[PDB]
RNA sequence: UCUUGUUUUUGGUUUUUGGAAAGCCUCUGGGCUAUGCUUUCCUCUUGCUAUUGCACUACUGGCAAGC
């Protein structure tokens, strides 16, 4: 399916994210998944309150991500 | 000696028995049948709401979503 | 193949036997509105279509009521069946 | 290294006490001894204590969980 | 389906767990499922007071796992 | 593309940019803005037209105008635009 | 084997559907698939605790429906065959 | 089947999701759990707005779809 | 060249640079048939048409902004926020809006917040700022200057 | 031939807001119910002034006050 495969093409670029918890992450991606586990690196993390914090490497569960959002030349990107 | 879920529920059957909710409640009475999915049913049942009498409805069967605990009276 | 096995002797077999009876019943719902009719067609996940329901439900208490004709339930709302006789 | 249902079943050799939490309840735990389990991570403990952080210890004897609502399964 | 995930660089390290109901642990990184099951040892709570008991080998579940970090590059 | 300078930065940056699509659109359609408020950016703008003519005109006619209290000085710039680059080619 | 084959023959009329999320959507139904995704045409639709808004294609998540009112005029005892 | 959802493609889109939030925006890619991707997306939370590009939803996360715009020749 | 359905259907369609959904629309003399856009555009560019009257929208509940740049606009019609209840943005620089009564009907839009009025005869008019800022006082931003409360105060006096 | 058992479609429920403690105001019914206000806990708007810089953006001056 392709909503996972320009997930994959985005490795590399950074990434920003909302999970169930409320929070949004944002950071360099290094692995991904057909779940939608993620791997990333120098995470600027922004809750509810809007505290910041640092997380130097982070893994995810798929199920706690609400949706992505991802650079914009990835829109000229082929779907098979 | 191993006690598996449904050899425990194969034996249960037929005995006094309570069994909570996700949500407090907390409903007694004897077992008829069980399925592969667990999925309860109850006859004679008085629903114990936090330790407390409400309504004695008989013949039930509840959804195998919401079931937290089974054990015995 | 294992399926048609259930539907005499287990837990569901009992809206089979009450359905067939001709029989009303009282629902509990996720919803925390109780359902209170007679039944039409089942199925596994307890996908249930109903006909002349009544509910039960309080407020901010005040207690309210409608009928409602024919009405499919999707069986992730319910919660609890209490398939009780009339004889 | 110890795979996870490999780490459980020594769980039920050593007849070790073992804590459960609960999936969002905190206020609750439990506790109890392992017979026995399965596939789906459903358990059967023994001698099961119903504990809060009030400290307030309830028995309820050999009882049966789902494995949807457990999170940490801890020895002693 | 069942794709086994990337925690074999994880393996034998320190991390900070974050799960469900905001609660955190600490634990050396022993073994992972299919499900992200984990298995966890020298675990060490982070109550929301901040204070830290100490617990042993512990099995925390798949469902649950919000997140896992590394305290050290 | 069209290089704007002097401008008040104690605007928000998307209240400064649809202030800038609106006062720009009457000489052509604009086709983006970049506008930052970092140290080294702040207080300026690129606007970017579809047409060239549009930015020409928009230079002569809106030289030294007061937006938000200030007169904005506008030049063309030095580079041509990514976005350009891009629909060119 | 499925209550669900049942309601791809409901195609065409009108229904108030409720969902988990505490909506009501009065509207007609165009298709209905395996996986309870339902399309709608010309829909009037209202969310919890906003005013009633008219949509012209609106289609739903399965997962979040709660139940159909179907219409008084529709005979279940021949729908229920296969 | 899916044979709906094809159609639907490369059109504005008004999706509801299940914290209340809407995104709109152009539909590129769809999927069998309902993973939609969108194209220049904006929030509506409530007098209210936010940019984000594309962006790549969950199924989990969406509740209702609906067409704001034919699709576009651009 | 009116405005029509047909119009509407084959005009390009984009998301623009300040991230709406925008419709182009730049010898248009009548503002007509706009129910066939459907109310999908967040704004609407009708710049360089020969519109006398901004009149003739059908409910149209998504568009906030309206560009009407060099055209003809003598008169706005009154029912305007009936039709466009969140209009935002309204810019008609280098149209023909002559007397400050005319810019009347421009009080019923509540949420109007950016307002631009250049390059029209009415801008000349004694007052012409105060009169804006005191029967449309929602308008924050007005010909890209910040409305301030010491103009809100002296049209107070003056118009009281 | 199957597709309700942890990452999606047969639900773990719900999102300035919610809960708790007395007082005041308004509405309804015959001292009850609902709402707001008042106390505690968990970027925006005023002034002022800094920066004149050729870009592709989580965000972007600093100081004091208000939320």
């Amino acid at each position: 399916s392709l909503c996972i495969k320009l997930l994959h093409e985005t490795q590399g670029h950074i990434v920003t994210m909302e999970l169930e918890n409320g929070s949004t992450y944002r950071g360099k991606l290094i692995e991904a998944e057909d779940n939608m586990n993620c791997q990333m690196r120098d995470i600027s993390v922004t809750a509810r309150d809007g505290r910041v914090s640092h997380l130097d490497q982070v893994y995810i569960r798929g199920s706690h991500i609400r949706f992505l959002i991802v650079p914009d030349m990835l829109r000229n990107a082929p779907m098979f | 000696v191993p006690v598996n879920p449904k050899p425990f529920l194969q034996g249960l059957i037929g005995k006094p028995v309570l069994v909570r909710l996700k949500w407090g409640q907390e409903y007694k009475g004897t077992l008829q049948s069980v399925d592969s999915y667990m999925n309860l049913q109850l006859l004679n049942a008085e629903e114990l709401v936090d330790g407390v009498k409400t309504g004695d409805l008989g013949e039930i069967l509840i959804r195998c979503n919401n079931v937290l605990w089974v054990g015995e009276v | 193949r294992l399926e048609e096995y259930e539907f005499s002797a287990g837990p569901l077999s009992v809206l089979q036997q009450a359905v067939k009876n001709h029989d009303q019943v009282l629902i509990n719902c996720r919803n925390n509105k109780k359902l209170l009719a007679r039944v039409k067609a089942f199925d596994r996940h307890s996908n249930m279509v109903l006909e002349n329901v009544k509910e039960m439900w309080t407020e901010k208490a005040i207690n309210k009521d409608r009928f409602i004709s024919k009405m499919f339930l999707r069986g992730d709302g319910v919660v609890l069946v209490v398939r009780i006789p009339s004889a | 290294m110890i795979p996870p249902i490999n780490f459980i079943f020594k769980l039920l050799q050593q007849h070790t006490p073992v804590s459960i939490w609960l999936f969002e309840q905190t206020d609750i735990r439990l506790q109890g001894q392992i017979r026995g389990f399965d596939e789906f991570m459903n358990i059967v403990l023994d001698d099961a204590v119903q504990v809060d952080a009030k400290n307030n210890k309830r028995e309820l004897g050999r009882i049966l969980l789902k494995g949807d609502n457990i999170t940490l399964i801890q020895a002693i | 389906k069942a794709g086994a995930p990337d925690l074999k660089k994880y393996l034998d390290r320190q991390v900070f767990v974050q799960l469900n109901g905001s609660r955190k642990v600490y634990g050396v990184l022993r073994g992972y499922d299919i499900f992200l099951n984990i298995v966890l040892e020298d675990s060490i709570e982070e109550k929301v007071d901040g204070e830290k008991v100490k617990i042993g080998s512990v099995a925390i579940r798949g469902n649950s796992v919000i997140m896992i970090e590394t305290l050290d590059k | 593309t069209l290089y704007v300078n002097n401008l008040n930065d104690k605007i928000n940056k998307n209240d400064l940019r649809t202030a800038l699509y609106m006062l720009f659109s009457t000489y052509g359609t604009v086709v983006d803005i970049v506008a930052l408020k970092t140290p080294k950016m702040r207080g300026q703008a690129h606007v970017v037209f579809f047409d060239p003519s549009a930015a020409a005109i928009a230079m002569k006619a809106l030289k030294n105008f007061i937006f938000f209290g200030k007169e904005m000085k506008i030049q063309y710039a030095h580079s041509k635009s990514k976005i350009i680059e891009r629909i060119v080619a | 084997m499925k209550l669900v084959r049942f309601l791809m023959k409901l195609t065409n009329e009108t229904v108030s559907i409720e969902l988990k999320n505490g909506t009501i959507v009065h509207g007609t139904i165009t298709s209905v698939d395996m996986q309870m995704n339902t399309h709608l045409k010309a829909v009037k639709m209202t969310v919890k605790g906003r005013e009633p808004v008219p949509v012209e294609t609106l289609s739903i998540r399965g997962n979040n429906i709660r139940y159909y009112i179907l219409p008084d005029s529709l005979p279940l005892d021949t729908l229920l065959i296969d | 089947g899916t044979t709906k959802m094809v159609s639907l493609l490369n059109h504005s889109l008004n999706v509801t999701t299940k914290d209340g939030r809407t995104f709109v925006g152009q539909l590129l890619a769809f999927d069998g759990f309902m993973n939609l991707v969108l194209s220049d997306c904006q929030e509506y939370r409530h007098e209210e707005k936010r940019m984000l590009g594309l962006v790549i939803l969950r199924g989990e996360f969406i509740v209702s779809l609906s067409v704001q715009g034919p699709p576009p020749m651009d | 060249m009116r405005l029509n359905a047909e119009f509407l259907s084959q005009v390009p369609s984009f998301i623009s640079p300040l991230k709406e959904t925008e419709l182009d629309l730049r010898q248009i003399p009548i503002i007509e048939n706009l129910g066939v856009l459907r109310d999908v555009h967040d704004a609407i560019d009708f710049t360089d048409n020969d519109i006398r009257y901004l009149g003739n929208f059908p409910r149209m509940k998504r568009l906030q902004t309206l560009l009407c740049g060099n055209n003809r606009i003598t008169a706005i019609a009154p029912d305007i926020g009936k039709v466009l209840p969140n209009l935002k943005t309204l810019s008609l620089a280098q149209n023909h809006l002559q007397e400050i009564a005319d810019l009347d009907p421009l009080a019923s839009c509540p949420q109007l917040t950016n307002l631009s009025c250049i390059d029209n005869p009415v801008a000349q008019k004694q007052y012409y700022r105060l009169y804006l800022i005191w029967r449309i006082p929602s308008l924050h931003i007005l010909d890209f200057e910040r409305v301030r409360r010491n103009e809100r105060l002296r049209a107070e006096e003056v118009f009281g």
